[PDB]
């Protein structure tokens, strides 16, 4: 049916129809889900062991308040250090998996969960583990590979590689798979429940952008902000509070797309500030004007924005945004103005021979002038040559008198100021 | 620096990244207080360079110590501003995005490359849906269209297997796996089985993209971007305007949502989004990249701020305002200057009048220059302040500067190449440009507020060439015809006019004077007038053998104004020109007579005298103009009082009902047309000879002295009828768009009109004022076509040794001879030579030039066809000898080497379109006395003794005593004649008679008639008349003929009593004549036939204007054309299928059947199986020139285009030579179309350069090998100008970015051989002057 509505608003709209609305339970239905992927990450996390003595050594190393427990974080974390310590013992005491160090870890990480952690200590934990997975991935590869191709059940050759890895891991693989895999899951079930409360709250991103589409940037350019914002929102949602997610959500789209009309839609990039300031110079002046009756002068607006009269006037002359090039100033279009504006660029060529005659007179009276005067007068000022080579230069040079090349430049003056040899360049006299 | 060829091709992405001097990764531009560039914005200065020369921003590494090095803490590298107009950058895309000329513009290539159709490609790119690249299992196969949910139903089950994408990944992913020699192979293949002419055609040339793609190295792969690049700075600027206000370039804004939406889809991946945001924003980066490449393709265009769409890149090139036409071909130039133009009646002919205040500020360097060098001022400065005070001095150096030193004056618009000439300054005081009067007319100038443009030529080759090439005096000859140009006008002619005219006893009869010099001394004294009739003594010279000068001294009988005269001619020419009143036709006579004996400087002294003597005499005359001038006829109101009472008379017998509104209405036109005619006859011969003077006596009658009359018959200004508009009636009107009013307007501007007939002619006014003013736009876009065309012609041969020729004689249409040959053959070169011993001796050498003498030879040995060297036939390649040219008709001598033909003759053809316009056929009469002899005439004898003629095309002339041909006819098929072959005719005789509304199938012998395979109710209808009981036998067709009566077809046996039909002698042929449908014969069955009666009786029963001078260049194909006989043999119909009229030819030696579908309701000319050449017309309607190309050949074809395009300029008296016409046609016959295999790479179906492939053969038969075989095509001016073998020209010329994808995709080079080319690219054209430099690079490959 489609009749090739090459248009990409119908597509976005076409697309977005489809996914409909569910309120009041979804939201609490997907945020719980939501919740029990990340405990369930959360949880796996803390069953490796090496992930927590890697953060708790970062922690050591770098030496914030207020941790939502359902020097106060060092003595909160001395006795999980040493509940941690007395562990590890366990772990070691006659049982690899032991189900008393099991419980252990389990009530570790129950404990544990209790406190705060930075995401990005999170992320980094989470990398912790893929690093050494793909490692151990990728240097296994090719022994699996082999093992199924060649023996189909070298070997005890290739099975000092694989003696060697599980040295260095110092654990074994297949809890390592299982925490991994594990990741996987948690992760993907979180993902693919947010996608439903994002492709379900677009026509909520398309209202409150229309409310601002009066001619800015774009349409779409404002949903697809607006639909960044949205995601934000989603991952900061919590149910618990008891609200309806609307009413959160409209911040964060409000926040994103006024951001981006601020940084955005200008030639000449105004900060977020002086954006503020004009629109509130501008909401004043509306209702300023309807009061009174007509336009406001600059000092009465001042009276009523609090600030001094200066910074108005610069402010009303920062506002204006350039003129394009192509608009057509003469009333037939056929003339634009861009054909009407001149180089500034450019010398003349009246100048350019002007200056060539001037270089070669002053050669001309500079060689009928004393030989080491001369070129003593080249190398002060840097005629001819590249650079110019000051007193104390000239004077290790020629002669190491400094006040002696004073007095050269002295007789140099005096004898180029007798009326002789002055005549032609008084002509240059005007410049 | 220097070059040799351009090439074009696609990027490849390393390309790209090549030209680039670093990515802009910011929208930036620059920083809102302090307006230095941002980092990595679009303005940055480590990228695009450094903003002021020699100083980057922290100013460490300064001092020009440092030449290229980075200063490394503001990334500022020192070195010149230049820089930011040259260095590019680029953006590295997130995701492929297809190049909007690779995709939308027809045909598609990315859709031909594939064969996928194109709306498939959209669906794929806007992600609508799958494709599949590569099915291993057999399930799926590549390029099949998947849906969403079929997509999901091959995934599930399948799986692993399947490959499928969806978007530009996708369509890359498909070009960059499929392997092109496979196809190429394939296609070579298929073509080979079967041929089906729609398919074939697609076949070949897909495999024409494919291989040529192979060969050029480019990869399909390119086509999709992943690297995009980004123009230099300076080329988009955003500059600060006065005011405190920026201005700024639309690429900006389009650079900038590109790079908006390229970072934020960076973003959206990194951050790991929904699939249908992504989608999203795949889509709208696709979109900002097409809308940056070109605007409005898509379909909606992104508009600006305002209202308006933004410009882009291609909007930069394309139009009329691109670079191509307005920066490039034409550009504004320094040194110049403009004004009004004023008359100065005062200067000789190569002189023209500048101001001071003009000339100071043109010349301005050169003052400068020997000011410094007398040593008035020591500096360029105090030379500045001597200047601008104006110091005598100054005035002084200005004179001796401008001496000798030729400018160029110029008025737009430049029609044709004396538009611009060049003249010699004087210095006058005032504002106002002084022309000299003669240079008018090739100007088209007139002072009314006219404006004309002066330019300064600066080198010395520049002013040796406005000296020897355009100077004035050099262009008395126009170049389209031979005329001359120099022509007195106006005022010049009347004081010729006048000062000639003769008069009546008048002072000074019958005196006898010694010579001119006493005539002036009489005149002026007031002793004689201008108009005694005297006797003078004269001595004229006369040219002798070897150019020496006779004297011959007698005793003439002239007028004083004559001899006065006489006194201006140059010696050489006979008195007779002037002892006649002299007209306007005299005057340029006696230029031309002057150019043609005496030379040139003669006639340009010549020229000037007589302009001087013409302003002193008409001044002197005072001539002046009053209202009593304009005489009316005493008896015009009884004429239109007679009109009057007789159309009433005629009106009122209208409603006895003896009359109609058709008679009345023809009726009353006629009346009034033969009224008009009786009172401007009347008017004129009051006007004209109205002067009763006493010649010592009683009374004499001569011509009058009235001043309107003056005018008229001098030529000066007047015309018949605007004297009849003034003093006769103004005459008839019509209305708005055809009809032509009932009642004219009966009063003149004399007399006064009254309201209404003042409205009614306003109507006619304003028509005639609309045309012009909406007609010069086409003469424009006509002209500039032709322009285009024709270019590369240059002279470059001085022989091709080519035999072949036109034939050409006197054109003979209708009656009266429109053109003799002398007009038609001179200075052109005979080939062939025409020999004819016996009657004339006829003896023309081999290529010769005709000049007036050969001739003056030729008629007076009264020869009618001469066959002639033409262009369409010169066998030079890339050009034409000088011998195939002829005459340079401005010049007057054989053709130089390295002229530009092809302007020329564009510009000869195109200028006079803008004053060009937006029965009784019963027998044959002849007019003159003479010989009849026909040509290709099937006569049979009849009873009466009167000659019958089938033949369809017989033709009638009228030879005269000495041999030529005076009148020829077009005599209709079964016509009755009158006399046959041989005998004279005589004066106003009719010699043939037809039926007009019929076309009558002829008896040739008697006997009884049998109606053959024709029943009532199936074939005929019975006709039932009254009392009288006469029936009529009508045949049905079959489109109406019953189911049972299909197969009867009509025929009429001519049997004996015994009905043995005797055979013709000597052929074998029956005699059954079957005759085709509706053969209305009245006469029942059994009904006597007199040989030569009616057998059945079948009744039969254009633009010419500038649009059909633009139809017959475009090659345009008639709406109902003429169908033309291709093989020669037999003629019959077939089996009709739905109607298709089925005709049949099978040749008589020939093997081949060959069949034509016709369509129904068209008629056929011909019955049955006769003898049709090649060619032959069969049906009725204008002819095609397509069809005469390809059936008769190339000279049919030029013939034809000549004289038709040269009857359209006939009838408005507007003298063009054939040549240029020829030119025209030869360069729109360019190409030819291959159908063989020869031994070259070729093909079926291509169509390749007529040159090339005359090259390529007869390289392979200088070694034995056969070539291919070709036919011409013949393509319209924008066909065959669109497809030169050069990109630059044909770019330039229109369609610019169709043009520039196919090359950039064929991978062409530019090898620089036109005028076009090497004017863009700033060069010295291969023409004229700059044409030896040229052959010099030439011999320049020869050490290569
Ligand atoms: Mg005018
Ligand atoms: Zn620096
Ligand atoms: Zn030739």
């Amino acid at each position: 049916e489609i009749g090739r509505t090459t248009d990409p608003v119908r597509m976005y709209m076409r697309e977005m129809g489809t996914v409909e609305l569910l309120t009041r339970e979804g939201e609490i239905d997907i945020a719980k889900r939501i919740e029990d992927g990340i405990n369930q990450v959360q949880c796996s996390v803390a069953e490796y062991p090496e992930a927590i003595t890697y953060l708790l050594e970062q922690y050591d190393r770098v030496e914030f308040v207020d941790p939502n427990a359902e020097e106060l974080a060092r003595e909160k974390f001395a006795e999980l250090r040493a509940q941690y310590v007395v562990t590890r013992d366990t772990i070691k005491a006659k049982g690899r998996s032991h189900a008393t160090a099991q419980e252990e870890i389990l009530k570790l990480s129950e404990v544990f969960k209790q406190f705060r952690l930075v995401p990005k200590q999170f992320d980094y934990l989470v990398n912790s583990m893929r690093v050494m997975m793909d490692r151990v991935r990728t240097q296994e590869r090719l022994i699996m590979k082999l093992c199924v191709e060649q023996c189909k059940m070298e070997v005890h050759r290739a099975l000092q590689k694989l003696q060697q890895i599980e040295e260095e891991t110092g654990l074994t693989i297949e809890q390592v798979k299982d925490i991994n895999r594990r990741m996987s899951i948690g992760e993907a079930k979180a993902r693919r429940a947010k996608k439903e409360m994002v492709e379900a709250n677009l026509r909520l991103v398309i209202s409150i952008a229309k409310k601002y589409t009066n001619r800015g940037l774009q349409f779409l350019d404002l949903i697809q902000e607006g639909n960044i914002g949205l995601m934000k929102a989603v991952d900061k949602f919590e149910y618990r509070r008891g609200y309806k997610f609307s009413t959160y959500a409209t911040w964060w789209i409000r926040q994103a797309i006024t951001r981006s009309i601020a940084d955005q839609a200008r030639t000449i990039r105004i900060p977020v500030h002086m954006i503020e300031t004009i629109n509130k110079l501008n909401r004043i002046s509306r209702q300023m004007l309807q009061e009174m009756g007509r336009e406001p002068t600059p000092e009465e607006l001042a009276e009523r924005m609090l600030m001094p009269e200066d910074k108005i006037r610069k402010v009303l002359k920062i506002a204006k945004e350039p003129i394009s090039m192509e608009t057509p100033i003469g009333d037939d279009e056929d003339s634009h103005l861009g054909d009407f504006i001149e180089d500034t660029t450019l010398e003349l060529p009246l100048d350019s021979a002007t200056t060539e005659s001037l270089r070669a007179a002053t050669h001309d009276v500079l060689a009928g002038l004393t030989a080491r005067e001369a070129k003593v007068l080249r190398m002060r000022f840097g005629i001819d040559m590249n650079t110019d080579y000051t007193l104390e230069e000239v004077g290790k040079q020629f002669d190491v008198t400094r006040e002696r090349i004073r007095q050269i430049e002295a007789k140099a003056l005096r004898k180029l100021r007798h009326p002789s040899r002055s005549e032609v360049l008084r002509s240059f006299l005007d410049d | 620096e220097e070059f040799d060829a351009i090439k074009i091709a696609l990027a490849s992405p390393d390309m790209i990244r090549s030209w680039s001097f670093g990515e802009v990764k910011k929208p930036e531009t620059i920083n809102y207080r302090t307006f230095k560039p941002e980092r990595d914005g679009l303005f940055c200065a480590r990228i695009f360079g450094p903003v002021k020369d020699y100083e980057c921003l922290c100013g460490k590494y300064k001092r020009l110590k440092h030449r290229g090095v980075i200063c490394e803490k503001c990334g500022v590298e020192v070195t010149q501003t230049k820089v930011r107009r040259e260095r590019m950058g680029h953006i590295e895309l997130a995701s492929p995005t297809a190049h909007i000329w690779f995709l939308k513009s027809l045909p598609s290539r990315i859709g031909l490359l594939l064969d996928m159709p194109l709306r498939d490609i959209e669906r794929v790119l806007y992600f609508e849906s799958y494709v599949v690249i590569e099915g291993g299992m057999t399930n799926l196969e590549r390029q099949q269209i998947l849906t969403e949910e079929q997509y999901l139903d091959a995934l599930e089950e399948f799986g692993d297997e399947f490959d499928a994408k969806m978007g530009a990944e996708a369509i890359q992913a498909l070009l960059k796996s499929m392997d092109l020699e496979q196809e190429c192979e394939q296609l070579r293949e298929e073509l080979n089985e079967t041929n089906s002419e729609t398919k074939r055609k697609k076949l070949t040339k897909r495999i024409k993209l494919l291989e040529a793609f192979v060969q050029s190295g480019n990869k399909p792969e390119w086509m999709i971007l992943t690297v995009l690049p980004v123009l230099p700075p300076d080329l988009r600027p955003l500059v600060p305007l006065d005011g405190g206000r920026f201005a700024t370039s639309d690429l900006n804004d389009l650079y900038r949502r590109v790079i908006n939406r390229n970072n934020r889809l960076k973003r959206l991946l990194d951050l790991a989004a929904p699939d249908i945001i992504v989608r999203n924003e795949k889509r709208m980066l696709q979109e900002a990249v097409d809308a940056l490449l070109d605007n409005g393709r898509r379909g909606r265009a992104i508009t600006g701020s305002n209202k308006r769409p933004l410009k882009s890149l291609a909007d930069m090139i394309k139009g009329k305002q691109g670079r191509f036409r307005q920066n490039l071909l034409g550009k504004r130039v320094d040194y110049s200057g403009r004004s009004v133009i004023t008359v100065g009646p005062y200067l000789r002919l190569h002189q023209c009048g500048l101001p001071k205040k003009m000339a100071l500020e043109l010349f301005k360097p050169f003052i400068y220059g020997k000011l410094e060098l007398r040593g008035l001022a020591t500096t360029i400065k105090a030379a500045k302040k001597m200047v601008e005070r104006e110091e005598a001095v100054v005035w002084d150096i200005l004179d001796e500067v401008i001496r000798e030193h030729p400018v160029l004056l110029n008025r737009a618009p430049t029609l044709h190449r004396l538009g611009i000439q060049a003249f010699e300054p004087v210095l006058i005081e005032g504002k106002a440009i002084q022309l000299h009067p003669l240079v008018c007319a090739a100007y088209n100038a007139d002072f009314d507020g006219d404006q004309m443009a002066v330019h300064v030529p600066l080198t010395l080759e520049a002013q040796l060439e406005a000296r020897a090439l355009m100077m004035s005096t050099n262009n008395i000859l126009s170049p389209a015809n031979g005329e001359p140009i120099i022509v007195p006008s106006q005022d010049v002619v009347l004081g010729l006019y006048y000062m000639t005219r003769d008069c009546v006893n008048a002072k000074g009869e019958g005196m006898v004077l010694t010579g001119p010099k006493e005539a002036e001394r009489l005149y002026r004294s007031g002793l004689a007038s201008l108009h005694a009739r005297v006797k003078v003594r004269i001595t004229e010279y006369e040219k002798d053998a070897n150019g020496e000068l006779v004297a011959k001294t007698s005793l003439k009988d002239t007028t004083v104004g004559r001899a006065i005269l006489w006194m201006i001619v140059p010696k050489g020419l006979p008195y007779s020109i002037v002892n006649q009143a002299l007209g306007k036709k005299a005057i340029s006579k006696m230029l031309n007579t002057c150019y043609r004996i005496l030379g040139l400087k003669p006639t340009v002294i010549f020229a000037d005298q007589i302009m001087y003597t013409g302003f002193a005499y008409a001044a002197r005359s005072g001539a002046s103009v009053g209202i009593d001038d304009m005489v009316i006829p005493e008896k015009k109101h009884e004429i239109i009082s007679e009109a009057e009472a007789e159309v009433a008379e005629i009106q009122e017998q209208f409603q006895s009902g003896l009359v109609t509104a058709g008679e009345r209405y023809n009726k009353v036109i006629d009346i009034w047309a033969a009224a008009n005619d009786r009172v401007s006859k009347a008017m004129m011969d009051n006007l004209q000879t109205e002067t009763v003077i006493n010649r010592d006596g009683q009374e004499e009658k001569q011509v009058s002295f009235n001043s309107i009359y003056m005018m008229a018959d001098s030529g000066a200004r007047g015309s018949a009828a605007q004297i009849r508009q003034l003093a006769g009636m103004r005459g008839l009107m019509a209305k708005p768009d055809g009809s032509i009013i009932e009642t004219p307007i009966t009063a003149n501007f004399r007399e006064g009109l009254n309201v209404l007939q003042y409205f009614i002619s306003t109507h006619g006014a304003r028509k005639g004022l609309a045309d012009t003013a909406l007609k010069t736009a086409n003469s424009g876009y006509l002209t500039r076509r032709l322009v285009d065309v024709a270019q590369d012609l240059v002279v470059t041969e001085d022989d091709c040794g080519t035999h072949e020729g036109i034939m050409m004689t006197p054109v003979i249409e209708g009656g009266d001879v429109k053109e003799p040959l002398r007009d038609r053959v001179l200075g052109r070169v005979t080939a062939e030579d025409v020999l004819k011993p016996g009657t004339a001796d006829i003896l023309v050498p081999r290529n010769t030039l005709l000049h007036e003498q050969w001739c003056d030879l030729l008629e007076e040995n009264s020869v009618d066809a001469v066959k002639v060297r033409s262009v369409v036939s010169c066998d030079t390649d890339f050009g034409v000898c000088a011998h195939c040219y002829g005459r340079d008709l401005a010049r007057g001598h054989i053709i130089n080497k390295g002229e530009a033909i092809g302007v020329i003759a564009a510009q000869s053809i195109g200028e006079p379109g803008t004053q060009l316009t937006m029965a009784a056929e019963s027998s044959i009469q002849v007019k003159n006395k003479g010989s009849i002899k026909l040509s290709n005439v099937k006569s049979v004898v009849n009873s009466s003794g009167k000659l019958v003629i089938t033949s369809r095309n017989t033709e009638l002339k009228l030879i005269d005593e000495f041999g030529r041909t005076k009148e020829s006819y077009k005599v209709p098929y079964g016509a009755v004649l009158a006399k046959g072959d041989g005998e004279q005719v005589a004066g106003g005789e009719t010699v043939a008679n037809w039926d007009p509304h019929t076309m009558p199938v002829i008896t040739e012998v008697s006997g009884f008639v049998r109606f053959t395979d024709m029943i009532d109710g199936q074939t005929i209808t019975r006709q039932t008349d009254e009392l009288t009981g006469l029936s009529s036998l009508v045949v049905l067709d079959s489109a109406e003929r019953t189911a049972g009566g299909k197969d009867l077809r009509p025929a009429l046996k001519i049997v004996d009593a015994q009905g043995n039909d005797v055979l013709i002698p000597g052929t074998d042929m029956p005699a059954q004549y079957f005759l085709p449908g509706k053969a209305i014969v009245q006469l029942e069955d059994g009904v006597q036939i007199s040989s030569g009666d009616t057998l059945a009786r079948i009744p039969q029963e254009i633009t010419g204007g500038l649009p059909r001078v633009a139809d017959l260049f475009e090659a345009r194909r008639p709406k109902e054309p003429a169908i033309l006989a291709e093989i020669s043999g037999i003629v019959s119909f077939g089996k009709e299928t739905k109607g298709k009229r089925r005709l049949v030819i099978t040749p008589v030696d020939g093997s081949d059947p060959y069949e034509e579908m016709i369509p129904k309701w068209r008629q056929l000319n011909v019955f049955e199986g006769e003898r049709v050449e090649r060619g032959d017309v069969i049906s009725d309607g204008p002819e095609a020139p397509h069809d005469i190309l390809r059936l008769r050949g190339v000279h049919a074809v030029t013939r034809y285009i000549v004289n038709e395009v040269q009857d359209v300029y006939r009838l408005q008296g507007v003298k063009i030579n054939d040549k240029h016409i020829e030119v025209i046609v030869r360069q729109m016959l360019r190409k030819a179309t291959i159908v063989n295999a020869g031994s070259s790479d070729f093909l079926e179906g291509e169509q390749v350069e007529y040159s090339r492939v005359k090259i390529a053969n007869r390289e392979l038969e200088a070694n034995g090998k056969v070539g291919a075989t070709y036919s011409r095509d013949l393509l319209g001016i924008t066909k065959a100008s669109l497809a030169t073998e050069s990109f630059i020209s044909a770019a330039s010329f229109q369609e610019t970015t169709r043009v520039l994808t196919e090359a950039a995709v064929a991978g062409k080079r530019d090898e620089l051989r036109g005028l076009k080319e090497n004017v863009i690219v700033g060069r010295l054209i291969p023409a004229g002057t700059g044409y030896a430099y040229h052959q010099d690079r030439m011999r320049r490959r020869a050490a290569g």
